[PDB]
């Protein structure tokens, strides 16, 4: 059976100031099949409430979805997505950069 | 300008779990109008965007029953294909399914689409001509005799001449204040030391609306396609969506660099530069 | 607005 490991980005809705309510998005795509389990982390520990799009598709048939929750952004807070898919052994985990 | 009307349906096996699960989405050009999901408690048609509510119970109906037929169908076919292929039903399969409508600005009919894939692969797709079928394997060739005896060719052409475009053009006009206002990319350059020998210059595109964008940056006129590092375009959440691309480059080599934008928002391309 | 015609594989 053909699989794709998915791509995935982590960003903030608006440019990051400190003390301002955002966006925290974690963007999965490029991925089949389209069983993922996706997680948005504060320090470590799971975000609680998140949300996320339907499932849909690219025209090369790989599938794409946006998990996403508020956020104020703060100096030291750190966050992340962690990912886990058949395609990969370990779950995958990408620090947000504000930079990026 | 152009635009397009887009139906996405994916129908996921699960045994020992229940049926599979139909999850459906309804687009046109970069906005979300429509979903249905066969694991919602209440599984109907449900609006997505402002310029679709405004449609009566008669239309919420129709399509609720039209979704919920196409997930019984999709059971269905995911059965068939398990024989197609001598497969056993202890493993999870995907369905997929896409059809829809180009139009161009005086709003007639420049291509329609219905495709299909088989676990993440191609499986049988209509033809440009909406008359003839192309099967990927010998699997989807049985399928393909199947709907050339039926005529299924002819019915779907009478619909994405007819009613996909006329649709398509009832909501653009109801939804006129969004679907036609193209949001323009709100761009900078940002600068990212690495070493003492070179930094990132990072281009960025934030904020605009449709999806399509051209960003690429130049050293000395000369396109650098295999050294930018070109990030896939992602949502913000807010209907927009943002795209960045990056150059390695060497200290004090910077002016030598232009990012170029392209978007239908822009009257002209942009250029622009590190701007210590 | 859907297609109503639903082609078995």
């Amino acid at each position: 059976m053909i699989q794709r490991t998915p791509k995935i980005q982590v960003y903030s809705r608006h440019p990051a100031e400190n003390g301002k309510s955002n966006f925290l998005n974690c963007y999965v795509s490029g991925f089949h099949p389209s069983d993922i389990e996706v997680d948005l982390l504060k320090n470590g520990e799971r975000i609680e409430k998140v949300e996320h799009s339907d499932l849909s598709f690219s025209k090369d048939w790989s599938f794409y979805l946006l998990y996403y929750t508020e956020f104020t952004p703060t100096e030291k807070d750190e966050y992340a997505c962690r990912v886990n898919h058949v395609t990969l052994s370990q779950p995958k985990i990408v620090k947000w950069d504000r930079d990026m | 300008g152009s635009h397009s009307m887009r139906y996405f349906h994916t129908s996921v096996s699960r045994p020992g779990r229940g049926e599979p699960r139909f999850i459906t989405v309804g687009y046109v050009d970069d906005t979300l109008f429509v979903r249905f999901d066969s694991d919602a408690a209440s599984p109907r048609e449900e609006p997505r965007a402002p310029w679709i509510e405004q449609e009566g119970p008669e239309y919420w109906d129709r399509e609720t029953q039209i979704c919920k037929a196409k997930a019984q169908t999709d059971r269905e076919d995911l059965r068939t294909l398990l024989r197609y292929y001598n497969q056993s039903e202890a493993g999870s399969h995907t369905l997929q399914n896409m059809y829809g409508c180009d139009v161009g600005p005086d709003g007639r009919l420049l291509r329609g689409y219905h495709q299909h894939a088989y676990d993440g692969k191609d499986y049988i797709a209509l033809n440009e001509d909406l008359s003839s079928w192309t099967a990927a394997d010998t699997a989807a060739q049985i399928t393909q005799r199947k709907w050339e005896a039926a005529r299924v060719a002819e019915q779907l052409r009478a619909y994405l001449e007819g009613e996909c475009v006329e649709w398509l053009r009832r909501y653009l006009e109801n939804g006129k204040e969004t679907l036609q206002r193209a949001d323009p990319p709100k761009t900078h350059v940002t600068h990212h030391p690495i070493s003492d020998h070179e930094a990132t210059l990072r281009c960025w595109a934030l904020g605009f609306y449709p999806a399509e964008i051209t960003l690429t940056w130049q050293r000395d006129g000369e396109d650098q396609t295999q050294d930018t590092e070109l990030v896939e375009t992602r949502p913000a959440g807010d209907r927009t969506f943002q795209k960045w691309a990056a150059v390695v480059v060497p200290s004090g080599e910077e002016q030598r660099y232009t990012c170029h934008v392209q978007h239908e928002g822009l009257p002209k391309p942009l250029t622009l530069r590190w701007e210590p | 607005r859907r297609l109503p015609i639903f082609s078995r594989l």
